């Protein structure tokens, strides 16, 4: 079925798709070229949602009300273990 | 420009604290700044201002910090000063470490540098580990060397995860790679690049081999690959394809490969690809680093008491 060269991986017990890997040639290990070549030589996860330009998605409603919300106190409580010593500027 | 403009706008705080000189770094997930402050203390401090991405979800910022906060500050584990917010937008603030980019000294490295640095990099691995902290994205850029200084910061936990056990409490609340978040394919172990559910902090231990690798031929990104399945046809080539099947059986993963591919002696490949006299406990650490199954591959701590290591 499948042209060579490829790799296959499938899991044994079902828990995933099988996935593939095909190209034109496997990897060969090029001792020729120079060093240090190689040899072989978005999503808002706060909204659960996929966006087109960030910029545009920050400054939506959804993500405008997720920001100023109560959703951060996890990062205020470590924050609130930390020693200030910087010197603050009015 | 506008970006230092635009962080001092999104946090206004930061504009009370710190001079933001610089933008030294930018990966998909964040941002960072050399900036300099004034300690209370008394003298001025370069700092590196780390702004995440708003849209990473307040468990996964919070969880970094955590890394930050309880496994750093010690051996060779970036710590945390200080941590800002202005709602989405968090800056953490670490102390700045200067260092080379590792294509630049790579070549130029002693052979006791190469000692001190992997000795160095299993002092991180070991400290991470003891906390349950998987890295999952263990490389040269996440490694900070300071040639001149000899100091050395692990940093970046934008992708960890914890162990079943780990200390790290809000590591817990991550969801998992293989359960849902991606390194770079060529530092990946063969669980990790075959999609393992179970993923240990023997992921971390392989990132090392292949940065061990790079430092042994002289060659990185040693694995150049731009998805995870060229990286395994690249390490069966090194490992062999025979090698890495067998060993995947054993992580319920089943490979199949078109051309059967011989394993290679580590020496010879690393030599032909390069420190007159290169021990063999080099090349002996460096297949126990690169052992295709995850089980039996060498931990942190049992890498800093191997006889490559030997006397420092
Ligand atoms: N404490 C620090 N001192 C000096 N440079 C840093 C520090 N933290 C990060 N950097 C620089 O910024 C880059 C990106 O930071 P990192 O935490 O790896 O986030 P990401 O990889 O998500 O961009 C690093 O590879 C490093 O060069
Ligand atoms: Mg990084
Ligand atoms: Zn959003």
């Amino acid at each position: 079925r499948l042209k060579k060269p490829f790799v296959k991986v499938e899991d044994m017990s079902q828990l995933y798709r099988p996935f593939y890997l095909q190209l034109t040639n496997m990897p060969f290990i090029n001792y020729s070229i120079q060093k240090p070549c190689s040899p072989f030589d978005g999503y808002c996860e706060c909204c659960l949602q996929k966006y087109e330009d960030l910029e545009t998605h920050l400054l939506s409603e959804q993500h405008r009300n997720f920001a100023q919300s109560n959703q951060y106190q996890v990062v205020d409580d470590i924050v609130s273990k930390l020693v200030f010593d910087f010197v603050e500027y009015e | 420009k506008k970006d230092i403009e635009k962080l001092y706008e999104a946090v206004p705080q930061l504009s009370n604290v710190f001079k933001i000189e610089d933008k030294i770094g930018e990966g998909t997930f964040s941002s960072v700044y050399l900036a300099t402050a004034q300690l209370q203390v008394g003298p001025e401090e370069k700092i590196a201002l780390k702004h995440l991405i708003p849209t990473s979800h307040p468990i996964r910022i919070a969880a970094e910090l955590q890394c930050l906060t309880v496994a750093g500050g010690q051996d060779n584990v970036m710590g945390v000063k200080y941590c800002f917010r202005k709602n989405d937008h968090v800056v953490i603030a670490m102390p700045y470490l200067e260092h080379e980019s590792f294509l630049d000294i790579l070549n130029s490295l002693s052979f006791q540098e190469v000692r001190e640095y992997m000795l160095n990099l299993f002092k991180a691995l070991k400290r991470i580990h003891q906390f349950g902290i998987v890295h999952r994205d263990v490389k040269p850029s996440n490694f900070l060397y300071n040639r001149r200084l000899k100091k050395y910061a692990l940093v970046d936990f934008g992708l960890a995860q914890g162990t079943h056990d780990t200390k790290i409490e809000l590591l817990k609340f991550v969801q998992s790679e293989a359960q849902q978040r991606a390194g770079t394919p060529g530092f990946r172990a063969p669980e990790v690049l075959t999609k393992c559910p179970n993923q240990t902090t023997a992921i971390d231990m392989w990132s090392a081999g292949v940065i061990f690798l790079s430092l042994l031929s002289g060659r990185y990104p040693f694995y150049k690959a731009s998805d995870d399945l060229t990286a395994l046809a690249q390490i069966m080539t090194i490992r062999g394809s025979r090698e890495t099947i067998q060993a995947a059986k054993t992580f319920g993963k089943s490979i199949l490969c078109s051309k059967e591919v011989p394993a290679q002696d580590l020496r010879k490949l690393c030599e032909r690809l390069r420190w007159n006299e290169v021990p063999d406990e080099a090349y002996d650490l460096l297949d126990k680093l690169l052992d295709l199954n995850p089980a039996s591959r060498i931990t942190a701590e049992e890498a800093l008491l191997h006889p490559f290591f030997k006397d420092m």
